[PDB]
RNA sequence: AAGCGUUUACUUUGAAAAAAUUAGAGUGUUCAAAGCAGGCCGCCUGGAUACCGCAGCUAGGAAUAAUGGAAUAGGACCGCG
RNA sequence: UACCUGGUUGAUCCUGCCAGUAGCAUAUGCUUGUCUCAAAGAUUAAGCCAUGCAUGUCUAAGUACGCACGGCCGGUACAGUGAAACUGCGAAUGGCUCAUUAAAUCAGUUAUGGUUCCUUUGGUCGCUCGUACUUGGAUAACUGUGGUAAUUCUAGAGCUAAUACAUGCCGACGGGCGCUGACCCCCUUCGCGGGGGGGAUGCGUGCAUUUAUCAGUGGUGACUCUAGAUAACCUCGGGCCGAUCGCACGCCGGCGGCGACGACCCAUUCGAACGUCUGCCCUAUCAACUUUCGAUGGUAGUCGCCGUGCCUACCAUGGUGACCACGGGUGACGGGGAAUCAGGGUUCGAUUCCGGAGAGGGAGCCUGAGAAACGGCUACCACAUCCAAGGAAGGCAGCAGGCG
RNA sequence: AGGUAAGGGAAGUCGGCAAGCCGGAUCCGUAACUUCGGGAUAAGGAUUGGCUCUAAGGGCUGGCAGCCGACUUAGAACUGG
């Protein structure tokens, strides 16, 4: 049973958890399950305990520190490169970007890079240009619409207003009658 | 959990009705919000249909209307003075709709003398040193003289209103329900409504 | 039921829909639109059962997803959309174009008409809405919310409106001397003039129609449907014209007919 | 006369306290032809469920009952008679149904057995759903 | 042409009232139980109709069955001050 | 097909019942050649279950550095398949069963003007006046150390992206409208005064939410409907005002097409829920029942998607019933229907269609628009699996199959 | 002459002798039988302190105002090992 941060324990409690928790993988969403954890206390009864050494020591010691395994990614999106390579902001990073030379038993070598991804691309930039026409069209076929409905207004209203008019006339008529 | 049903009670014969299925999700009671008066602290529940509703459980101001004059500033809140629901919600300080609150006149003041150029309040016998109120108070252009005359004509104000104003503080009712919208917006009382409920207020006294 | 029921079965689909018992448990379930579950056709019929264009679902899915069908000027790549009254089918491959009209009886008919005729359908107005800035709305029954309509348009009356565009052109007012379609309920099909109207209030008020052979009938308002001013309507109308006469009319001129023929 | 609860009872659409220098009173027509009584009108009453004078609406069916009891505040109960026939035997059985109605205080004066007409509104309590529309004096009792 | 006519039962119509099922139309599943197809030298068509209690709505009738008008006239009608 | 016959007596005419007669079902016995349909563990055990399966899903249009395949035109990223995984959605459909439930469910008729509503379709998406040539860091799949007797159990170390989680702007935008108003100009009076115009500065000025006020564009039979104006509010457990993707690619660094995706709000569709009236088997050896442990209403609140004693606080004593209230039984899911039938009725309806309930018994809940979901979790009771004795794991009234 | 005693609880003794248990008040509830009066405080339950509030129960003077005087009952919050 896997030790858990933070229960401030030393033996084996039952805990209610969900997504975000550790010592357990949600399999549905929302999905919680009680699983039994360990005391974040160090005592003798322990099968495997995790060390993480922060501060080198004197002594190079042949296990861990004598070699140095290089990392097996690099970085993919083109911010974090101009962070790794300290790119301006006029400078291009397509030229920069770490690709992995690929090599084994028959095949040819071959070289591969990853997508760049938020970069600026005519791609982005005509689909920017694209979104703010048509916020402009809106506007424009909106503004053309209510004129024309203005117009119509106008004619129905000063139809009604004659049509009352001569209503109202005829009122007068029968006044004078 | 708590439910509302209908099913859950007696006919109106009186007789029992079994019932025929479980606690249904959508007939469904939650624990009531019971908000009080300090630092704001308001919690986000999600509803039927994917909404939210916002509960308050302590609050210190809120947007009181001025129904006369047509003015709402944001107001903090003191005390709540009665309730007519029960006195327990005025022993414990209880924002809920229709109850009576204090609010303090500050920015109803501040409006009145910019508006109107007329003292509200002050107890005669003092004079402000810093002279905020003389520069709001004089001034005035002699062409928007008389702009402030026609106004000050009708400036006048109730002497329970004028009293409250002097004490610095006066009573409101609470419109809105914290528990949902999460503001505690009310009006300002007035007039027979308001004798009223100093007539409550002074007979809880004794 | 713990939410939206999403299946149909065969014997519980509508009757107008002509489906066959032996065939199949379950019937295509129309997709939500702009038209009610039993006021409509889905296309998956309208190709497969009565054109015969198809055989099965995989037939009309090819049909269909090859962007081949037009509805309403606009290609719909569901096989269950949703086709209701007074629809614009076109299938540009073969030059045809079809309007969904009632018949005499009540089950959908095959109309075809020309593509002059096709350019423009009609619309029956359902309410009138006001928008956020004093803006007039029209919603037909097809779900169409077009913004600043005339004025003189009213609750209960009918527009013509422009496909490619999406814009009303002319409109006719609820009166009687009009023709009207009874859209729904035991006279679907019926084509007749408006004789008198009879005021309800609270209820549902109803309308009496007189046809072109003197049977006149009535009918509620949420199923008239003016395709016209006066006695000639603004659409091709299709064989029958809208009479339903008596069953011994219907029988006795196929017979004649058949042994006219030989 | 009013203002006998612990809130203040007073209409919540029209403002009371605009500054002078009596008291309107609102009200509508509840249509249906029902002509609004004058008292709903005249009165200084105030009612939440009043047809006439608050914020209920009449929608759905019309029925008419006799009033048998005015025990209730704010609200009477009536009793409406009916046939229901069996398939059977060709006859009928006498069945009624006691429903209790909002008896606005516009209509002062009702006694208990005369006919009432009601219809149909929102729920106002667990078993009322109705309000009165008119009221129609008994077989004479004039006096 | 728009609105009003004591209230109902009753009687007739119309409207609305799921399919399948029942009765029933057409139809050589080789007959029938069936099914909704099918027939012609691409065309011609069907996939009808009836009942659906009881309750609610609308429009004709007032024969029969209940109920009121005005009788300490707080009765109509007509105008008046 | 509107149907009878034998039987009490020494014999007769009757009442009267028994037994004969024929369907429709359930099981059984005997026999059984062809062919077309076709019910089939409901009746007792909604009793218990070995086993296997029954819900996963990728399009050019969300993420692709797993050589797991594969092309070379490279050096100005990414050919195209693509396991896995993250992400979005479904899993609340369907199927099985009838245990409970007798104005309850349900059937017919209506209203939400008393509410929500994923998806689809259609409206809106420069309306606001105050690094954008693209903003941030965590993580899976990947590599490596393992633990447990074991599970769809997982940890610690490295990396690495988003239509996952957040921050956040240029533009339209140059000015209008309201308040503020230093000031200025003109007429007139002996004169204060009165009347009429231009205008520095500051603030606010979108939709959606809340609150109060004023007048009454389009409506319903009726609004406290919709819309306009006024003064603010806008929850940090925050609202929208696009920091997305694909196919061909053109015209004067800027304009440009067809789309896909997401989203505040409004109509539409599939519905869902309370609702109005009418209708249900037997039973009086059930005649009064309900009621400050809500019963009938009133007032004001809480909660609820909404209206409602759903609940709270304070008041009134009401509410139903001989027209059968209330209680009890049912070998009672309701109905559309089925058998028998002259006409009238009687009986059945577990059952393929609709509406209701449930997954051994209740109860509680995350997620999600939609569940009090059970081929989802969390407890207790009964049953029950593996075991190293420390623990873990189950719900066939689903399809087959097993026990009783 | 008074008490206290771990675990069992009458196994002691002629015999529960003696001792021990309950015990007041308030709010619920109360059977077999019966002479219908009772059984009955049947049986069986729950609360009880302190402190701070709230509501209700009246006179005298000139549905209103003022001034007085007493004891109670119910409800609520806080708090103590
Ligand atoms: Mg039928
Ligand atoms: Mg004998
Ligand atoms: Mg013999
Ligand atoms: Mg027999
Ligand atoms: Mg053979
Ligand atoms: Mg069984
Ligand atoms: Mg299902
Ligand atoms: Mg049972
Ligand atoms: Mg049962
Ligand atoms: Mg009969
Ligand atoms: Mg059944
Ligand atoms: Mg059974
Ligand atoms: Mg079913
Ligand atoms: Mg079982
Ligand atoms: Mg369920
Ligand atoms: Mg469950
Ligand atoms: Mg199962
Ligand atoms: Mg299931
Ligand atoms: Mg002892
Ligand atoms: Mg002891
Ligand atoms: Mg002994
Ligand atoms: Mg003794
Ligand atoms: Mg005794």
């Amino acid at each position: 049973f896997p030790m858990k941060q933070g229960v401030l324990t030393h033996g084996r409690v039952r805990l209610l958890l969900s997504k975000g928790h550790s010592c357990y993988r949600p399999r549905r969403t929302g999905e919680r399950k009680r699983k039994s954890v360990r005391g974040c206390i160090v005592d003798a009864n322990l099968s495997v305990l995790n060390l993480v050494i922060v501060k080198k020591g004197e002594k190079d010691i042949p296990g861990l520190t004598d070699t140095t395994v290089p990392r097996r990614l690099g970085p993919k999106r083109a911010s974090r490169i101009r962070k790794l390579f300290n790119l301006s902001k006029e400078d291009d990073v397509r030229q920069y970007v770490v690709r992995k030379p690929l090599n084994k038993e028959g095949k040819k070598p071959r070289t591969k890079a990853p997508k760049i991804q938020r970069l600026v691309t005519p791609r982005v930039l005509q689909h920017k240009r694209r979104r703010i026409a048509l916020k402009k069209q809106r506007t424009k076929k909106n503004k053309e619409e209510a004129a024309e409905y203005a117009k119509l207004l106008a004619k129905r209203m000063k139809e009604a207003k004659e049509k009352r008019q001569e209503q109202i006339a005829k009122r007068r008529r029968l006044s004078s009658l | 959990g708590i439910s509302r049903d209908n099913w859950h009670k007696r006919r109106k014969t009186g007789g029992k009705r079994k019932p025929y299925h479980k606690k249904r999700k959508y007939e469904l009671g939650r624990p009531a919000a019971n908000t009080k008066i300090g630092p704001r602290r308001i919690h986000t529940v999600r509803v039927r249909g994917g909404n939210k509703k916002y509960r308050a459980l302590r609050l210190d101001v809120g947007n009181f209307s001025w129904g006369s004059e047509c003015c709402t500033r944001k107001t903090r809140i003191i005390d709540v003075v009665y309730n007519a629901s029960n006195n327990e919600l005025v022993r414990t300080k209880t924002l809920v709709k229709n109850c009576i609150v204090l609010i303090d006149s500050t920015p109803y003041r501040q409006w009145y003398e910019s508006h109107y150029a007329l003292p509200l309040g002050r107890k005669k016998g003092a004079k402000l040193t810093p002279e905020e109120e003389e520069i709001l108070n004089k001034k005035r252009s002699k062409k928007i003289q008389k702009k402030y005359d026609e106004r000050k004509k009708n400036a006048k104000i109730s002497s329970l209103l004028e009293e409250q104003f002097q004490q610095g503080k006066l009573l409101a009712c609470i419109a809105s329900r914290p528990g949902q919208c999460g503001r505690a917006d009310g009006y300002v009382l007035e007039g027979k409504e308001l004798e009223f409920y100093l007539r409550k207020i002074k007979a809880r006294k004794g | 039921a713990r939410g939206p029921k999403k299946h149909l079965k065969r014997v519980a689909a509508p009757k107008h829909w002509m489906l066959d018992k032996l065939t199949g448990v379950f019937a295509p379930r129309p997709s939500t639109g702009p038209h009610k579950l039993r006021e409509c056709l889905p296309l998956i019929i309208f190709l497969r059962n009565r054109l015969k264009y198809a055989l099965t679902g995989d037939e009309v899915k090819k049909i269909c997803m090859q962007r081949f069908i037009k509805i309403d000027g606009k290609v719909r790549t569901d096989i269950t959309y949703p086709a209701g009254f007074m629809d614009v089918i076109s299938i540009d491959k073969t030059g045809e174009n079809f309007r969904l009209i009632y018949d005499t009886k009540g089950r959908f008919a095959v109309h075809r008409i020309t593509p002059e005729e096709a350019k423009y359908k009609l619309c029956k107005v359902r309410k009138i809405f006001v928008g956020t800035k004093g803006i007039p709305h029209l919603v037909t029954h097809d779900a169409r919310t077009i913004r600043y309509p005339d004025p003189l348009i009213k609750v209960n009356d009918t527009i013509q409106i422009d496909l490619e565009t999406g814009k009303i052109t002319d409109f006719i007012k609820f009166d009687t001397g009009n023709l009207c379609m009874v859209t729904g309920g035991a006279n679907l099909g019926r084509i007749g003039v408006i004789t008198n109207r009879e005021r309800h209030p609270g209820s549902f008020d109803v309308v009496h129609v007189k046809d072109a052979n003197g049977n006149s009938f009535a009918t509620r308002l949420s199923n008239i449907f003016v395709i016209g001013k006066g006695n000639k309507p603004w659409i091709s109308l299709p064989r029958g014209k809208g009479i339903r006469l008596t069953i011994a009319e219907e029988r006795d001129k196929r017979l004649a007919a058949k042994q006219s023929s030989g | 006369d009013i203002q006998t609860e612990r809130a203040y009872q007073k209409q919540p659409t029209i403002f009371q306290n605009k500054k002078r220098v009596k008291l309107p009173r609102y009200y509508k027509n509840i249509g249906l032809g029902f002509k609004t009584p004058k008292e709903a009108i005249e009165g200084t009453y105030i009612d939440k469920k009043c047809p006439f004078t608050g914020n209920v609406s009449i929608r759905g069916r019309i029925l008419s009952g006799v009033v048998t009891k005015m025990k209730m505040q704010r609200t009477i109960v009536i009793r409406r008679d009916y046939l229901h026939y069996i398939r059977k035997y060709n006859r009928f059985e006498k069945r009624h149904k006691n429903m209790s109605v909002h008896l606005s205080p516009c209509f002062r004066d009702v006694q208990i057995g005369d006919i009432v007409t009601v219809g149909e509104c929102r729920p106002l309590s667990k078993t009322v759903r109705f309000n009165v529309l008119k009221v129609t004096k008994a077989a004479g009792t004039k006096k």
